[PDB]
RNA sequence: GGGGGGAUGUCCGGGUCGCCCUGGGCACCUCUCCCGGCAGCCUUCGCGGGCAGCCGUAGUCCCGGUUCAUACGUCGCCGC
């Protein structure tokens, strides 16, 4: 995915998908996204998916829980990016102490 | 009190790198130096510099005298003419103009 | 549109010519028999036979000898070899750069390519490798004829243009060796709109011969150069790169951010493509050894070296010259100071299979900055010649101000202010005062605390000023800069002034026939070397 | 230049022993480019070189000796001084280049004058406009902004320039980092006067409104933080604090959705922006696939209007043809659709009515 | 089977010696039958696929003249309609199938069609 | 309340959008709302947006539902672009402090925490 | 000078401050384990080996 | 647990961690622990910080009462600064999406709250 | 996109009451030049300059509704 986001090709490897492939794919941008080593290109596909597969999301419901299970994690995610600088300041106030 | 060397190296320019007579030697025209290289070991053997003093004047074409080897026909943009031959540099002091408005090949 | 044609002929008498007419849409077009179908008012219809390989246009087309191959080289990297009895193609894919010209011996056994990179190689055929190769400078250039592939209006029109300066270093331990940042081609560097030169070269200087290659960011000569939408790929381009004090160890950076016209679907409220570019910027810094056979090794790699909550460019780094260790300023605001140590975890000592301990750099020190904001900025650092002491230009419009920090220990010795009149530039230092330019330009001792020489530059343009660039001989107490004489184009004049130290004439003036794009210094003599975009390069000395 | 201007100021030397200030003013006029009138722009100051800034200084301001030095106005009424302040001057390096001779030997000088000057300026003008001028002009530091904050609160705790002051000095000390800010905070405040600083940075959050309810920033927060940890634990070793992070969360809550509904409202905007131009091109009649209902479509997506360049092999470019865009055209109409000619059509002057199937 | 037509002609110089002048996608789906013609002034290759389409070539002109696509739906209309109880009708291989409309227009002039 | 909603929007009263507002039955109205009367709905909880900012707790879920269940109706209404974007950047405003108040919250909150943690030892001791 | 093919070089990430380290893989790399119990399941008093 | 806890943490046990943290009692823990063991402990906590980052809502509670208990513990134990700065950064690591995914919310929500709309439309229906 | 007009349909005070208009709301067609792009022809080595310009939107005789992708050299097994 780094290597095809380094060519400008991610879309194109995106476009052309079929119901159980994406509901594949949005499965694996789900599970990966909580990870801080690769937020940021599980951000991407994620974009780039809702951009190009949210008119079926009525046509098929099963696709639409994996949608709003995206969110749930998402809604869990921000949470713990919340509170990791909450500690992130706590963490800033020893280190000013010391001195 | 400083001084500035003469220019070296140089960008490969577009016309055809040509070879010569019994392959031994490539001849390659760069933008202001034309210079032969011996092909077996890969080195210059001579570099025949040439002056081009008029902001953008580029070598034209350059190809070898097909009446006798061992002379260059070099053309530049402003129309000036070389008849250098590589393993010596008898020929870059003495172009010889063409009177062109602008010249834009050549061919021997 | 013919980009370039080859014709041969049918024999001492000449019955007849086959032309293969090489056109800029990336067809080859092969007619037959021309003398034959013209000879005869009225003329029998002529049809060419159409090859088409490649994508951009062919650079070069040529028969081969006897006449069955139709070889052919264009952008795509690849000499195609069209077989032109049966209907095969056979192809040598993998070069470096854009095929721009080719040749055929006399006799049919040699090929010879002039490849875009500056570089020429003559090969045995069915062979296929290099019995010769030859290798220039490789840095920008302004091409007299501009490009065959920019005819017919493509996506990304490639324009002669320079934008930065050029990335290079010259080494100690090894003068007559030069480091300098060259992408895979000259057209595909400059193509795409930005600069994109993930590679390092090594390049002699008493016999100017490109000695070697290496790659510093990713770069795939494996891949197809260009996308499936038709704009070429843009690489990580290495911003800056400075050598270390003893010659063994090299620190670059490199930056990427993905396509304006790729991004399209991040925007969500007020945020443009620019916006989404500037925020997705990725940003590595690199420590490298040097061994002795001009050979690059990685030791480290920083993925996030100036952080906050989105990740911030780095402004410039510089060596110590007197211990291995090197600083480097950007855009959070902070100035990191790195460090080699050895790995070592638990007293378990980690080393090379063949016996010797891994070294790894690291942050040694970390200095805030103070900010004076009154109602985009820079960065540059250049340490002392006599090491200890740290001099950190902080960027801002007009108001921008220099500090002086010891490195013994992360206290702050000096501040200065009021030293700049619009963004900075750039800065070094001599043996006591810093020389900095900014829209002016400025030697401020600081033994004495004084403005020894002032200079306003002429107002020019963006281009201009972006290009202009100085450099010290540490050697002899001289400084020179470099400035085209005032959008940049083909034909423009350039000056460079050496100064010396103590006095406000400059003790040489030269204007050049073409822009330099590179200054350096020698550091084992005194004077300088300087690489003009007419790509040639020479030196200037005293005595 | 060095001749002629150790002359000018050789000059100024006989002028200051012999005790005209007048005519110096006027040279000092002459040379920054009485009645000494101002402009009314605080940009728009002449250029001046800096060993008259440096020499300006000098003449204005002084030092003790006796291994710690101390500032004194020997000039303590001069619009020398006024266009000093007002042109901003009056920075640390400016006055270390002013007093090279006698300072070499005393250590912490930054911080010396740093709290040395804004005492020096608020004895000068009891009315401070000289020192809200002073924040509004002069390049500060930590030490310096700290300092006038200090001399703020002791006047306040003809009304608004004190607090106008105040405002550019909180701005400015937010950009100042947190490193210095902390250690000169800690060095020159006691922990009540920075418990007055809290109640004074509550008061403007509260009286920004982030808690007083809807239907009846950066600098307060980064100034709360240096501050808070300026003191540290040494100070305050109650309910206070119980208030005021209970505050601090309503806030935070606040905030917390507010950047939920800032990307809500920014996409449902851009897709009403959209919208509005393919309204107007259905309304033309370029027949594109429109929305009609009161609910929103799935995919915030609309049907653009097909380009007049089409993309060749390798990467060029070439003008659309009218045939592709009628192909493209055909392909873009739905199932089923209602396709109305009018007189006017047969003709040649208006265009067609057409309502299709909403897929 | 690449939907692929490709022309060749023979080389100058040597004899029976065939080369590929061009190739060109004209079909949509796999080319599977051609048949050529030549007579009265018309020079002429049809091939069908099995895109139901057959496309038309000129031979002796070829390069210098456009091709063309048949029409692969009938040339008799194959849809016919009682305009007084508004049925249209078509039919294929078996069956003939019947719609109704239930409705005028005027009246809508989204959600009910 | 969808009269009531309706005559307050349509008639541009400021208290009968209080008594209705102020206070399930919000999903009941935003179903029952007309299609206008959102959009000068929306400009209206703009107002409030920007003039007190304490409670948001009522009126995002409010803007929330309206564009939930009328944001299409806006979509076919798409000359008042401007009611949503007087409100997008009240919005982006809205956000600023969160790029640093967090961090004032942790170094705050361990001064409550110390607190809490003598208070919890306090009767103990 | 045709350029060899290369396959796509896998990312060396960044790990945590906490790496299994080449000991750590040791001494879990002893890896087939197989439990002899005594008789009467006497506790093993000690057990050798000749050098 | 805090005889538990001081083993595990005095002896670089892994399971016995587990056993007593995986699941209050966790102030009663961190007020009976002791403090070079509070500065291993977060250095451990580190270490399951960086390796699986999926459930934080136990651990970052840890970290925080440990901050406020033995805080002052590792300020006169101050050689041992790189345990908490290999975490420090280790955090920042941890913010980086929060400039972005919070638009990604967004966006997304919506098609969620739509899918909501038509389902709460749909037992009416 | 702006500035302006010529002409299309409309309600609110309306007007002897009609051609419409002024004040408010307005959506379309036409002209006008500046904005962003493309092309051609002359002058210059180029940098630039000059000239009459087209495109910024829609559905065709047929039809560009095309053409276009990156090699060999050697395979397999096990270990560090």
């Amino acid at each position: 995915l780094t290597a095809l986001r380094h060519r400008s090709a991610l879309r194109e490897a995106l476009q052309g998908r079929d119901e159980l492939s994406v509901i594949n794919i949005l499965r694996w941008a789900g599970k990966y996204v909580a990870d801080p080593r690769y937020r940021s290109i599980c951000v991407d596909v994620a974009f780039h998916l809702i951009d190009l597969y949210a008119e079926h999301v009525g046509g098929s419901a099963e696709l639409a829980t994996q949608f709003q299970q995206l969110l749930a994690k998402v809604n869990r995610e921000v949470e713990k990016a919340e509170l990791a600088i909450v500690t992130g300041g706590m963490v800033e106030s020893l280190m000013m102490s010391v001195e | 009190s400083w001084k500035v060397s003469k220019p070296m190296g140089g960008r490969m320019s577009d016309i055809d790198p040509i070879f010569s007579q019994d392959e031994r030697h490539l001849i390659i025209t760069y933008n202001t130096s034309i210079q032969v290289y011996s092909t077996e070991d890969s080195l210059l053997v001579r570099r025949i510099a040439l002056p081009l003093t008029p902001s953008a004047t580029h070598i034209v074409s350059s190809a070898l005298s097909k009446s006798n080897p061992d002379y260059l026909w070099v053309a530049c943009s402003d129309g000036r003419i070389w008849h250098i031959n590589w393993t010596s540099g008898e020929g870059v002091d003495t172009p010889s103009t063409i009177d062109t408005k602008k010249l834009l090949d050549m061919a021997v | 549109i013919i980009s370039t044609f080859d014709i041969r002929p049918i024999i001492a008498e000449l019955q007849d010519i086959d032309v293969a007419v090489g056109g800029a849409r990336g067809a080859i077009y092969v007619y037959s028999n021309l003398l034959a179908h013209l000879h005869t008012l009225r003329v029998g219809t002529i049809q060419p036979r159409k090859y088409h390989w490649h994508r951009r246009a062919v650079h070069s087309v040529k028969w081969s000898g006897d006449g069955n191959y139709l070889i052919s080289g264009g952008y795509e990297t690849v000499l195609v070899l069209w077989q032109l009895d049966t209907g095969r193609v056979d192809f040598l894919p993998h070069l470096s750069a854009a095929i721009e010209n080719i040749v055929v011996s006399p006799k049919g056994s040699a090929y010879a390519l002039h490849l875009d990179d500056n570089s020429a190689m003559v090969l045995s055929t069915a062979e296929m490798k290099p019995s010769m190769y030859v290798s220039g400078i490789q840095s920008l250039v302004l091409g007299d004829r501009p490009s065959k592939d920019a005819l017919v209006r493509r996506v990304w029109r490639p324009i002669d243009e320079i934008a930065s300066p050029l990335v290079a270093t010259i080494s100690p331990q090894n003068p007559s060796h030069m480091f300098l940042c060259v992408g895979n081609g000259q057209q595909a560097t400059v193509g795409g709109g930005a600069t994109s030169t993930p590679l390092v070269q090594v390049f002699d200087i008493s016999s100017f011969q490109g000695v070697a290659k290496q790659a510093i960011a990713r770069t795939n000569p494996t891949d197809v150069n260009i996308t499936s939408e038709g704009v070429p790929i843009i690489e990580p381009t290495a911003t800056k790169l400075a050598f270390s004090h003893d010659g063994k160890w090299l620190a670059s950076i490199d930056e990427w951010q993905p396509p304006e016209r790729d991004t399209e679907a991040y925007l969500t409220g007020s945020k443009t493509q620019s916006d989404a570019c500037k925020e997705r910027r990725e940003i590595y810094l690199k420590f490298w050894e040097v061994g002795a056979d001009q050979s690059l090794e990685l030791v480290t790699r920083i993925n996030d070296a100036h952080y906050t909550k989105q990740t911030e460019s780095i402004f410039d780094l510089a060596s110590d010259p007197t211990s291995a260790r090197f600083a480097t300023i950007g855009n959070d605001g902070m100035v990191r100071f790195w460090s080699p140590k050895l790995r070592k975890r638990d007293g378990l000592m980690a080393t090379r299979p063949d016996g010797q301990p891994l070294r790894s750099w690291s942050c040694s020190r970390v200095v805030p900055l103070p900010v004076h904001e009154r109602q985009p900025y820079s960065g540059a650092i250049t340490f002392s010649e006599d090491g200890s002491i740290l001099f950190a230009a902080f960027g801002p419009p007009s108001g921008a101000l220099v500090v002086a920090i010891d490195t013994q220990t992360g206290t702050v010795r000096d501040v200065v202010s009021g030293m700049f009149k619009g963004d900075i530039r750039a800065m070094k230092s001599l043996s006591s005062c810093l020389i900095m330019l900014s829209d002016d330009l400025v030697v401020y001792d600081i033994v004495s605390d004084e403005m020894l020489a002032s200079y306003t530059l002429k107002e020019t343009s963006e281009a201009a000023k972006k290009l202009t660039q100085l450099a010290v001989n540490h050697q002899s107490r001289s400084f020179a800069l470099a400035a085209p004489i005032p959008k940049l184009k083909r034909g423009t004049k350039s000056e460079l002034l050496i100064f010396n130290i103590e006095d406000e004439e400059p003790k040489l003036v030269k204007t050049f026939s073409q822009v330099i794009i590179s200054v350096c210094a020698v550091p084992s003599s005194s004077g300088f070397v300087v690489v003009d975009s007419a790509a040639q390069v020479w030196s200037i000395t005293e005595g | 230049s060095w001749s002629e201007w150790q002359n000018k100021a050789m000059q100024a030397d006989e002028l200051l022993q012999n005790n005209d200030i007048q005519s110096w003013e006027e040279l000092m006029a002459e040379v920054f480019k009485p009645e000494w009138e101002w402009p009314s722009s605080r940009s728009d100051y002449a250029r001046v070189d800096r060993r008259w800034v440096v020499y300006a200084i000098n003449k204005v301001f002084g030092w003790e000796g006796q291994n710690t030095g101390r500032l004194t106005c020997r000039l303590p009424e001069s619009s020398v001084l006024i266009y000093l302040v007002d042109a901003g001057h009056l920075s640390t390096s400016n006055v270390k280049s002013a007093f090279k001779d006698d300072v070499r030997e005393v250590d912490k000088v930054e911080e010396l004058i740093g709290e040395q000057l804004p005492i020096i300026l608020a004895e000068v003008d009891p009315t401070m406009e000289l020192l809200v001028g002073y924040l509004s002009g002069t390049q500060l530091g930590s030490s310096e902004l700290v300092s006038s904050i200090k001399l703020l609160l002791c006047s306040l705790g003809l009304d608004e320039h004190r607090t106008r002051g105040l405002g550019i000095a909180f701005s400015k000390l937010a950009a100042c980092p947190a490193a210095e800010t902390v250690k000169s905070l800690r060095r020159l405040f006691k922990p009540d006067e920075v418990l007055v600083l809290l109640n004074v940075l509550r008061a403007e959050l509260i009286k920004d409104g982030w808690t007083t309810r809807y239907l009846d920033i950066q600098l307060i927060a980064d100034l709360m933080s240096r501050c808070i940890d300026a003191v540290g634990l040494s100070g305050w070793m109650a309910n206070f604090f119980s208030q005021f992070q209970a505050e601090i969360s309503v806030a935070l809550e606040g905030v917390m959705e507010a950047v939920r509904l800032k990307g809500v409202i920014a996409e449902a905007a851009n897709y009403a922006k959209r919208a509005r131009r393919a309204l107007a091109d259905s309304a033309k009649g370029k027949a594109m696939t429109v929305h009609m209902s009161a609910e929103l479509p799935l995919g915030l997506k609309t049907d653009n209007k097909i380009s007049t360049e089409r993309v060749r092999s390798g990467g060029e470019i070439v003008a659309r043809s009218s045939r592709q865009i009628g192909h493209f055209i055909s392909k873009r109409r739905g199932i089923y659709s209602i396709h109305r000619i009018s007189e006017e059509m047969l003709l040649g002057a208006a265009g067609p009515t057409v309502v299709q199937e909403a897929r | 089977m690449d939907r692929r037509t490709a022309v060749y002609e023979p080389m100058a110089g040597q004899s029976g010696r065939w080369s590929k002048v061009f190739h060109r996608r004209y079909h949509q789906h796999d080319v599977k039958a051609m048949a050529s013609f030549e007579g009265k002034g018309m020079s002429v290759v049809v091939s069908g696929g099995s895109d139901a389409s057959p496309i038309v070539l000129p031979l002796r002109a070829l390069g210098k003249e456009f091709h063309r696509t048949l029409p692969h739906l009938p040339q008799h209309p194959t849809v016919l309609s009682a305009p007084k109880a508004r049925y249209i009708l078509s039919w294929w291989e078996n069956e003939i199938r019947i719609w109704h409309l239930l409705n005028s227009a005027q009246q809508f002039l989204p959600l009910n069609l | 309340l969808g009269t009531v909603l309706n005559q307050a929007l349509r008639t541009d009263d400021s208290d009968l959008l209080e008594s209705c507002l102020q206070t399930l039955i919000i999903q009941n109205t935003i179903n029952r709302m007309d299609s206008s009367l959102a959009g000068t709905l929306l400009s209206k909880l703009a107002a409030r947006m920007h003039r007190r900012p304490g409670r948001a707790f009522g009126l995002m879920r409010w803007i929330q539902w309206t564009l939930v269940a009328h944001g299409g109706a806006l979509v076919t209404q798409p000359d008042l672009i401007n009611r949503l974007t007087e409100l997008s950047r009240v919005l982006e405003e809205r956000s600023r402090g969160l790029s640093s108040l967090l961090a004032l919250k942790g170094k705050l909150d361990m001064l409550d925490a110390q607190l809490k943690y003598r208070k919890a030892l306090k009767m103990a001791g | 000078m045709a350029a060899e093919v290369v396959p796509l070089p896998q990312l060396k990430l960044p790990s945590g401050p906490s790496p299994i380290t080449a000991e750590q893989r040791y001494w879990r790399s002893f890896k087939k384990q197989k439990s002899h119990t005594s008789t009467a399941n006497w506790p093993i008093s000690h057990i050798s080996f000749p050098a």
